RNA sequence: GGUGAAAUUCUUGGAUUUAUUGAAGACUAACUACUGCGAAAGCAUUUGCCAAGGACGUUUUCAUUAAUCAAGAACGAAAGUUAGGGGAUCGAAGAUGAUCAGAUACCGUCGUAGUCUUAACCAUAAACUAUGCCGACUAGGGAUCGGGUGGUGUUUUUUUAAUGACCCACUCGGCACCUUACGAGAAAUCAAAGUCUUUGGGUUCUGGGGGGAGUAUGGUCGCAAGGCUGAAACUUAAAGGAAUUG
């Protein structure tokens, strides 16, 4: 086994998508392009086709520094907001895999309260 | 205009001697320069690694344990206990309607000057004649689990270190001790420790380190 | 806990409230335990503690003041500390420690 | 009108006609 | 006399001679007669003891805290004011506090402090409720009190003296490089008006 | 008139219950009422899982699922089709699809 | 026979300087001239000389402390912080 | 960032993201239910004190001590009478950016008073089950919570024992639910909203077409908003409830 390892950081919001490579400690970050950088839209920067197109980008610089192989986290928004995880998360876990780069230990981490501070709208809800 | 990468070292991560696979992983860090040291930048890195990549198995895939980088020699940093957390998807998979979770915690120092908070859960269950169909447990019977559940998490860490403690948290002797202890009660299907937590750390003394280190 | 405990005492057993019978009991020896307030000043504290020492007097430490004690022995004044003499029907002098 | 702000819109009128009962006398 | 805060005056022995040593404290709230006072890098996170700043975790409530090393007490002297320890900084030792006007400021780690918080608080809440009150109060501090307003003035007297109305006639708001005689108002304004907003600003 | 005999949702012999908030608005809403869906998925579609099988270390290992209980309010509920209205003899079963 | 309906010790002030200013004054002298008990003694003896003294007229103990109240209200959740920080330090 | 799209805003002074370490800020997410407690408002992780309570069990005790109650009291959702701290997520307002014919709104970003003090609410809510309380009877069923009783029942281990947990049956007391309609109702529906022209078990409160109007005036609580009590002149042929067809 002459695989070494990194953390693929994948943070799925509905406003964009970040693709984030550390190594096995958190600090010293490999690559981070963010969906929202390879399509100049502002409403595409959550788009599926925005997500794949940059885990190519992690995974041309992971090939490059010399990492093989990853450990993905990922996460939604977390906290108050929505807990489901946007639709680019799905695309960037997808392109990283057919990129070469080897896979494991998928695990989700996003942040979940314990009945913690108030929310959006304002018990009337955001009303449209 | 720079490419930073190119200015990098990789340093070996050592597991401690009470798990099997010693070889976590590789780490990066700069170049030293003046008063710009690398054993200070590498000192203080904490590694999460799932306790089934430390023993092979796979029976351990459920558990993380947190690694803290203490010393540095020799283009390899040696690192110690600082946590063990369970993953999200079994326990989020344990949690299931129409039963009672019962969670016990305690914080407790152990014969080094290690304090930690150690958290247990359990769960009711039905007993496989059980035709009414949530099987919850009364309040009086929480309160006795727990009071069970406390004692054998404080009288077992009077007496041990933290390497002893970390050798009998892999073969889950705890909850059999447990279930010993409280099937008198309740069922209590699904006991675990969930989670132990570094609250206080003593002085370096690296002996103890090179103690845990040191084969391989 | 120790509230009933002392309600078995005052009823039935023998009993002396205040210092200067307290000491008087320890000095003449026949006193089983003596009960301390919780802000009994310290100099009077370590007193009683060597003439419980001299006459192998077992010690207990009210958890209240002085306020709290002489409530808990039944009294509508202040007890600082409180020596018993015979226990009665109670079983103060056993289940201790 | 809607009735919590026809309750309301009464409660300034009242409070306003005390307060012209008060600059008289 | 003319301090909110009281006093506490502690005895001491002269660690080179045989003789007692006596200082004046501002007291802290809590402490009371007879009470041992323990001052030193050694000392317990007690109220009333005197440590060095490097030596409490973050959150200690100190007062009476030395500005530099050896200065005997610069910072949250004031009754009812604290300094909070908000960091430490090991190497090249230095501590971040925070100061009862909201500032942050960075001292040495050797610095000292009186564990707690100034006794008397919440004096100002009282309503001083006469011209009398404030006469006694200014009696035991500065001639200072009462004051007549500059509007009030001749022109000779003041820059707002004078006019056919009392009114200052100009802005009351003075550049900082101003001089003497012209730094009647307010002196560096960033801002006027009634504060419709928060405090401690980014 | 009453249109349901639980009124909305059961409260029935409590009084008061702490409302949740709408994952959807964010509208306050009670905890009775408040239509809750349990939403398990694996974290790879299946579209992926082919994808995700030749492209792993630990062969034939797992595969961990997402697990998120949703809070609707009735508005969101409607407006995202995840409960419909019925007719009248229908609004009386409960039982889930 | 009750004298006062609602000023107490403030009818010392007649009519004067406003009822919203007799009203704060009023909350303040009570606290200011009220018995407290002493924590060394068990006696409700502690009356207060100048701001921030308090002392206990049997067994003559003098304890710093607020200005119109023996304990303020900032200095107990000093204490408990400073204890919690302490009991943090010595395990 | 943020949105239906965008914009305001922050970004080589490195934003966003990652790690480590701290510090203040409702409550206790999942467990959590046609489940529990409480007179109601209301009340969810622990642990320890302090008193309290229902139900059950009872061949213990008193012997009518009771039911409902003008006057008179206690208790209380939250949202502001008033005086320290800590520090914004939401919008009153306020600032701004959109949209629009306008947008002082919905939507976006920020932010002062505003469910955190220790100390009052006069006491207001669709304070709702829009169903007063006490007592008796009338119809079937399966669940569930608390207690009790029985089983030549299961399991836990020492072999079975004692408990506990589970299964079957019964009983008392609860939160409710399902089917019918003898019965009621204008109907919707209802095991009470039944036992009512075959009209009487006891008792308290409220209403008498719609407005004017919870207004005027007087009183009272009231440093406040405002509660509680509370008309008339005049005006009007409908207002309203439930259901049917479009
Ligand atoms: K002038
Ligand atoms: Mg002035
Ligand atoms: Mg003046
Ligand atoms: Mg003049
Ligand atoms: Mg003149
Ligand atoms: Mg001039
Ligand atoms: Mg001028
Ligand atoms: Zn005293």
């Amino acid at each position: 086994n002459s695989q070494v390892f990194g953390v693929a950081r994948i943070y799925a919001s509905f406003n964009d998508t970040f693709v984030h490579v550390t190594d096995l400690s958190g600090k010293e970050t490999i690559a981070r392009v963010t969906g929202g950088m390879k399509v100049k839209a502002d409403r595409d920067e959550s788009s599926p086709y925005a997500a794949m197109l940059a885990a190519q980008d992690v995974a041309a610089k992971c090939k490059e520094v010399g990492i093989t192989a990853v450990h993905v986290k990922i996460r939604a928004t977390g906290g108050t907001r929505t807990k489901t995880p946007g639709p680019g998360g799905q695309a960037a876990l997808r392109a990283l895999a057919r990129s070469g780069l080897r896979i494991g230990r998928i695990e989700d981490v996003t942040p979940v309260p314990s009945d913690s501070t108030r929310k959006k709208g304002g018990r009337r809800g955001r009303r449209l | 205009v720079v490419d930073p990468f190119t200015r990098k070292e990789w340093f070996d991560i050592k597991a401690p001697s009470t798990f099997e696979n010693r070889n976590v992983g590789k780490t990066l860090v700069n170049k030293s320069t003046g008063l710009k040291s690398a054993s200070d930048a590498l000192k203080g890195r904490v590694v999460e690694v799932c306790l089934a990549d430390l023993q092979g198995s796979e029976d351990h895939s459920f558990r993380k344990i947190k690694l803290r980088v203490d010393e540095v020699q020799g283009k390899n940093l040696l690192t110690n206990f600082h946590g063990m957390d369970f993953t999200t998807d079994k326990l989020r998979s344990m949690v299931r309607k129409w039963q009672t979770l019962i969670e016990a915690n305690v914080t407790v120092k152990t014969s080094d000057d290690y304090v930690l908070r150690i958290f247990a859960i359990a769960f009711t269950r039905k007993q496989a004649n059980q035709v009414k169909r949530h099987s919850y447990a009364q309040s009086s019977h929480i309160r006795a689990i727990r009071k069970v559940i406390s004692e054998i998490l404080t009288k077992e860490v009077q007496g041990s270190t933290l390497a002893q403690l970390t050798s009998k948290l892999i073969p889950e002797v705890i909850n059999k001790e447990i279930e010993n202890a409280t099937k008198d009660i309740f069922p209590l299907q699904n006991i675990h420790v969930r989670k132990v937590k570094l609250l206080k750390q003593p002085k370096f003394d690296v002996g103890a380190l090179m103690a845990l280190h040191g084969e391989g | 806990s120790i509230n009933q405990k002392l309600a078995l005492v005052i009823k039935s057993g023998k009993y002396t409230l205040g210092y200067k019978s307290t000491v008087k009991s320890l000095r003449q020896g026949k006193s089983k335990l003596i009960i301390i307030a919780a802000n009994t000043p310290v100099l009077r504290k370590s007193e009683l503690e060597y003439y419980a020492m001299l006459s192998k007097t077992k010690v207990y430490y009210f958890q209240g003041g002085n306020n709290e004690l002489g409530t808990a022995v039944g009294k509508l004044f202040r007890v600082g500390v409180v020596s018993i003499l015979e226990a009665g029907d109670s079983d103060i002098l056993t289940t201790l420690a | 009108m809607r009735a919590k702000w026809r309750k309301k819109r009464t409660r300034r009128l009242k409070r306003k006609r005390r307060k012209v009962r008060a600059r008289s006398k | 006399s003319g301090r909110g805060a009281p006093l506490a005056k502690v005895v001491f022995r002269d660690p080179y001679k045989y003789r007692l040593r006596e200082e004046i404290f501002i007291a802290n709230e809590g402490v009371h007669t007879g009470q041992f006072i323990y001052a030193g890098k050694k000392a317990s996170l007690n109220v009333g003891n005197v440590l060095p700043l490097g030596s409490v975790p973050e959150g200690t409530i100190v007062s009476n805290v030395e500005e530099k090393p050896g200065d005997r007490g610069a910072l949250a002297r004031a009754s009812g004011n604290y300094v909070i320890i908000i960091g430490h900084n090991p190497d090249e030792n230095k501590t971040r506090v925070r100061l009862p006007s909201g500032a942050k400021k960075v001292i040495s780690s050797d610095a000292r402090g009186v564990i707690g918080v100034i006794a008397g608080g919440g004096r100002v809440d009282k309503p001083l409720l006469k011209a009398g009150r404030a006469f006694h109060k200014y009696r035991l501090k500065r001639n200072s009190w009462p004051k007549t307003r500059g509007v009030a003035m001749n022109p000779v007297d003041h820059p707002h003296g004078g006019g056919n109305h009392q009114h200052i006639g100009k802005a009351s708001t003075i550049s900082r490089g101003a001089v003497s005689g012209q730094k009647a108002g307010l002196i560096a304004a960033r801002r006027t008006g009634l504060l419709r907003g928060s405090q401690k600003t980014q | 008139p009453k249109k349901r005999a639980s009124n909305g949702r059961n409260k029935k012999g409590r009084g008061h219950v702490k409302p949740v908030r709408c994952v959807n608005c964010s509208k306050s809403i009670p905890k009775d009422k408040a239509i809750k869906r349990m939403a398990i998925r694996n974290i790879v579609e299946a579209a992926a899982v082919r994808d995700l099988s030749e492209a792993s270390v630990y062969p034939e290992y797992a595969l961990p699922k997402t697990y998120n209980k949703l809070h609707y309010c009735v508005s969101c509920a409607i407006h995202a089709r995840i409960v419909r209205v019925r007719s009248r003899e229908d609004r009386k079963n409960r039982a889930p699809p | 026979a009750k004298r006062t309906k609602k000023v107490g010790i403030t009818g010392k002030y007649g009519v004067r300087y406003g009822s919203s200013l007799r009203r704060q004054v009023k909350k303040l002298e009570i606290q200011q001239h009220a018995r407290y008990d002493c924590s060394f003694c068990g006696k409700k003896t502690v009356k207060r000389g100048a701001a921030g003294i308090w002392t206990c007229s049997c067994c003559k103990k003098t304890v710093a402390g607020g200005a119109y109240t023996v304990s303020t209200a900032a200095a107990a959740t000093v204490r408990s912080t400073i204890r919690r920080l302490r009991e943090m330090v010595e395990a």
